[PDB]
């Protein structure tokens, strides 16, 4: 029934929550790939929802993560977009975390259908905030419409986060991880 | 210890709990908590699903009760023809084939009754119902029972579909002893390649499974950036 819906609902709040806590570690990515993944530095830029690659990828000033993944064609696309500076030492063995102010994923392959319809970009506006953050999470439509997850009924908006947010922002923290680890 | 390594700490261990080998104790709490939750889903389904994974466990349960009394009528016997070595190993060979046979039949009917459980939570239809907690609480509970019955009889391969199977369900991926248990069945496959001359595309395919479920086991209980987990990376690397 609606209890466990609500339930549900909950625990996909909080695992958007902490893998969004792991997400705003990838600082530690500014001052320093697996197969098919390609990361690039850079500012927020445009509209303030897009991520602009560095010409200076190392540079300090980063505030910005961009990372393509392709399969076989590009399957997928986050950009992390940092609250704060970058610590002034060059060395990112020592870099600190800082809250997300966005996060940006795209789909372009390997498509999820939510009642029959592609969400092809997520936009999250409130990352490190209280895990139910839903009306901060903004869904463009394709069969792109901007919806409110928060205004989806719920199952919907536990499939949305379910099937798409979650797995997405774990698929990509993984990835930042793999990078770090592999030039740390 | 900080907040996340007290509880992790805490949740391996629970975790190792979840995953002991079946007893009284265990039994008990397993089937009272879940004829609490099938009270709570009023679900003629589920309620069928429970009383045949019951009646699979307490298949489970029997052969135990059955293993300890066939070796004690056994260890009582005079043996008046064994007056060498080679007919000790002998009689003792028989034994196990005996206690291995019986326990292989009682798995047999246990996963018929895994299997009867499924098939019946197979047909509750309605996502809304689907995504109950006494729905995945259940589903859980048969898949893991269904997994340590072929584990101890050592058919690991027949495990990983159900392991993949169970990882998909309410966060289990987290949970430290399913990782350990893919990586110990997907090395098992990898050594199986290696031994019969197979070929290298399953090689590959079941070392890197083996490695990723390793690694992740790795990251679960030690956690990022361990002494540990950097280890596995640096071996994999």
């Amino acid at each position: 029934s609606g209890k466990s819906m609500a339930d549900t609902e909950k625990e996909l709040d909080d695992n958007i929550s902490e893998v969004n806590k792991r997400l705003r570690l990838h600082t530690v990515l500014f001052k320093m790939l697996p197969h098919k993944t390609v990361l690039y530095k850079g500012k927020p830029s445009a509209d303030g929802e897009r991520c602009e690659a560095a010409d200076k990828q190392e540079a300090q000033d980063n505030t910005c993560l961009h990372l393509e993944v392709f399969d076989f064609a590009k399957f997928k696309k986050m950009e992390l977009f940092f609250e704060g500076s970058n610590n002034a030492d060059p060395d990112p063995r020592k870099e600190q975390p800082r809250n997300l102010t966005k996060i940006r994923t795209y789909i372009y392959q390997n498509n999820f259908l939510l009642e029959d319809k592609v969400i092809s970009v997520i936009a999250d506006v409130a990352p490190n905030g209280e895990p139910a953050h839903n009306d901060k999470i903004e869904l463009f439509y394709q069969h792109v419409g901007k919806y409110i997850l928060s205004n989806v009924e719920n199952p919907i908006r536990n499939n949305f986060k379910k099937q798409f947010y979650f797995k997405n922002l774990d698929y990509f923290d993984k990835l930042f991880t793999k990078i770090f680890d592999y030039n740390d | 210890l900080t907040e996340d390594q007290k509880k992790k700490k805490k949740e391996i261990m629970e975790q190792e709990s979840l995953w002991k080998n079946p007893d009284f104790k265990g039994y008990n709490k397993t089937f009272q908590e879940l004829h609490q939750l099938s009270k709570t889903f009023a679900n003629n389904q589920f309620r069928l699903a429970l009383s045949n994974y019951q009646s699979g466990v307490n298949t489970i349960m029997k052969n135990r009760d059955w293993v300890e009394q066939y070796r004690k009528e056994e260890a009582e016997k005079k043996r008046l023809d064994e007056k060498w070595y080679w007919q000790k190993v002998d009689r003792k060979a028989r034994e196990e084939r005996v206690v291995y046979r019986e326990k292989m039949k009682a798995k047999q009917d246990a996963l018929n009754y895994f299997s009867k459980a499924i098939n019946h939570l197979d047909e509750i239809k309605n996502p809304d119902l689907r995504e109950r907690p006494e729905f995945k609480r259940l589903l859980s509970d048969v898949y893991r029972s269904w997994i340590m019955a072929e584990y101890d009889l050592q058919n690991l391969p027949q495990t990983i579909p159900i392991l993949e199977l169970y990882i998909e369900i309410d966060d289990n991926e987290k949970e430290y002893p399913a990782h350990k248990y893919l990586a110990s069945a997907y090395s098992f496959e990898e050594n199986m390649i290696k031994k019969t001359k197979g070929p290298d595309d399953m090689l590959f395919k079941y070392r890197y499974k083996k490695n990723v479920h390793l690694l992740r086991a790795t990251e679960l209980k030690y956690g990022k950036d361990s002494p540990e987990y950097k280890h596995i990376v640096n071996v994999i690397n």
